[PDB]
């Protein structure tokens, strides 16, 4: 009766897409622009903008209507 | 997400006979109106296509010279509305001239690209009583537009994912010396790529993955590896047939593109003309 | 339309919303921005915990939209006093809630307006985030978002400083917020002004330091405050157990970057312990 959490399983037909913490590790972030001091301030980060490209890059790829 | 999105659900269609036959049933569904109403004044499907993308066209040289300048999403959004609404229905019943403005307008709001109706009626070529009168069509075309989108507001375009593909062949694709000089003339490509229906057919990160590679065969570089080795192809070989199967489709969808003819065009628009005074 | 009014439920600024025949109605610019912004992304969400937009009509510029009724709100079981607020209660709204935002968050959009009025519930004990007339779709760096969003009192100190580039952690922060109104009963941190609620944050937990918060002083709105020594949480949350304190302290972090995400908080022991939220059925009704 009690809650075990389970990831968000939802099916994007296209490559997997490195999680957001591998991406400075893998070597993604060095090709987007930094965050500014304000930026990261806030809670903005450069991760999060290569994330979202590469999950729109990877979406639906491998769909057929 | 695309993947999840109203626009995979349910506007991105089978095959080009599955937009023709829209088109054709809007076109039917007019002329029996008109004629239940009470001849060769009535345009063909094809007349139609060719005044769309006319229009099509004309949409896309207001959004470029559109103050503030108009972000790019914002114009693909306003494309992709003009596509779907002249889907079903006719240039006969709701004039294109105030559909691609009202598809505009409508871009801009949906797209948070904050401008006022005064500003965005003074991009106008018009003088100012004309710039009033196509507000006031516009605004009451607006929920009409809507309604004709089925509230589908949010058009996922390729520019994102061709930003994510260059930044994972940056990353990934060493081959790729330096992905960027592919950028302007896939950018070229995916311009063509937008004066045809694959918008309606194909998914935006296909669009520009076949932007890309095609930029990439235009230079002379081949990027077999990057689909079967980088993207997980080589484990699932019939995924990189379909894939390079849409992609050749869609090449040769540009190809066989056909922009209006300025004749053909003046013919038509005073055929149109003749419509919407008659109605 | 097909809808025929019965009844009278609220009214806000943007819009006045009554209870349709059983569905809830809410209704030279055009059509409004507002009523755009939730249609467009109503539209392109589908979860539990996600209020649903059946549909849409109206005349030229006026425009109602349609939703699914929705029995009561965080509000008025926070508000009420015949209703107890046990912890697996507690447990299974703050549940309900960062499941909706960590579907939401995936799918890149902040909700922006998060507070216990926004937090519907039905008769089966489901808990809604609604009013997406302020919601936003983040990661862009090329999308400007104002600071006025979020009501002060679940106001994120960054946004109070004028963050203008922002990531999940203002609807985490209101959600930690949301919390401490169902533990306390109370608003947490019921701020008069901006300059007032920066006090209060900064009274009842303590002023960030350099090293809790790195590039604070980069903010545009930054002013320097007196430090504080902060109330110890636990004189705060007296009944809560450490999981739970260890749950605050996380969405309750200064430096939005470190704020939990909603998944990191679904994930934290705090869930996953004894006892187990309460279903949906069993929840309180008021
Ligand atoms: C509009 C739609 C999302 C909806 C459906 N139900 N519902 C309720 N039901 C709770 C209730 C029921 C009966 C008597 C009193 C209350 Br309270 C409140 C509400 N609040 C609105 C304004 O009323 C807030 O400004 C933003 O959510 N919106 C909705």
């Amino acid at each position: 009766a009690l809650y075990e959490y389970q990831p968000l399983q939802i099916e994007t037909y296209g490559p997997h897409v490195p999680e957001l913490e591998m991406l400075g590790r893998l070597g993604y972030l060095n090709h987007v622009r930094a965050a500014s001091p304000q930026d990261l301030a806030g809670g903005y980060t450069s991760s999060l903008a290569c994330h979202r490209a590469l999950q729109d890059a990877f979406s639906g790829l491998f769909w057929q209507p | 997400m695309y993947h999840n999105s109203s626009q995979k659900r349910h506007w991105t269609f089978s095959s080009e006979e599955q937009l023709a036959r829209l088109r054709a049933d809007a076109n039917r569904k007019f002329r029996c109106k008109a004629v239940a109403n009470g001849d060769p004044v009535f345009l063909e499907p094809h007349e139609e296509m060719t005044l769309c993308k006319y229009y099509e066209k004309r949409l896309l040289e207001f959004c470029s010279v559109f103050k503030p300048a108009m972000p790019r999403s914002v114009v693909g959004t306003a494309c992709m509305y003009f596509k779907r609404f002249y889907l079903n229905n006719s240039v006969m019943e709701y004039h294109p001239r105030i559909i691609m403005l009202t598809c505009a307008f409508l871009a801009c709001k949906v797209d948070e690209f904050n401008v006022s109706s005064p500003q965005f009626v003074g991009n106008l070529r018009e003088s100012p009583l004309g710039q009033e009168k196509a507000l006031e069509q516009i605004l009451e075309y607006e929920l009409l537009l809507i309604q004709q989108l089925n509230f589908h507001l949010i058009v996922h375009n390729p520019y994102r994912p061709f930003e994510g593909f260059l930044i994972d062949l940056k990353t990934r694709y060493p081959i790729l010396e330096n992905p960027e000089i592919l950028r302007k003339t896939a950018d070229d490509f995916l311009n063509r790529i937008a004066l045809t229906d694959a918008y309606l057919l194909y998914t935006p990160s296909q669009i520009a993955l076949t932007a890309i590679l095609s930029s990439a065969s235009r230079a002379g570089i081949t990027m077999e590896s990057y689909l079967s080795e980088s993207l997980m192809l080589k484990e699932n070989r019939t995924c990189l047939s379909q894939l390079l199967d849409i992609m050749k489709s869609m090449r040769n969808l540009v190809k066989k593109y056909e922009p209006p003819r300025s004749e053909e065009v003046a013919v038509l628009k005073q055929k149109l003309e003749r419509c919407h005074s008659a109605e | 339309k097909r809808y025929e009014k019965l009844d009278f439920l609220g009214e806000g600024q943007f819009a006045t919303v009554y209870k349709a025949r059983i569905v809830a109605i809410k209704k030279k610019d055009g059509i409004n921005r507002t009523a755009l912004r939730e249609i467009k992304l109503l539209q392109e969400l589908s979860h539990p915990n996600i209020i649903g937009l059946l549909d849409a009509f109206g005349h030229k510029s006026n425009i109602s939209l349609v939703f699914d009724f929705m029995e009561t709100d965080l509000e008025v079981i926070i508000k009420d006093n015949s209703l107890v607020l046990t912890p697996s209660h507690i447990k299974a709204y703050m549940l309900m809630t960062l499941q909706g935002l960590e579907y939401l968050h995936q799918h890149w959009i902040l909700h922006r307006d998060l507070k216990p009025n926004n937090l519907l519930l039905d008769e089966n004990g489901v808990l809604k985030l609604a009013d997406f007339g302020l919601a936003k779709s983040f990661g862009s760096p090329n999308r400007a978002y104002t600071h006025q969003v979020v009501t002060r009192w679940y106001r994120a100190p960054e946004l109070l400083f004028g963050a203008r580039m922002y990531g999940v952690g203002v609807d985490m922060w209101a959600v930690g917020c949301i919390l401490a109104e169902l533990l306390l009963r109370v608003p947490f941190l019921p701020g008069d002004s901006d300059l007032d609620q920066l006090t209060r944050i900064f009274e009842t937990l303590g002023t960030p330091t350099e090293e809790q918060w790195p590039d604070m002083c980069s903010l545009p709105d930054y002013v320097t405050f007196k430090s504080f020594p902060g109330i110890p949480l636990h004189h705060i949350f007296s009944a809560a157990g450490d999981d739970l304190l260890d749950l605050i302290q996380g969405l309750f972090l200064f430096n939005p970057c470190a704020r939990i995400t909603a998944t990191q908080a679904l994930k934290m022991k705090y869930f996953s312990n004894r006892p187990g939220p309460t279903p949906g059925c069993q929840l309180p009704r008021p």
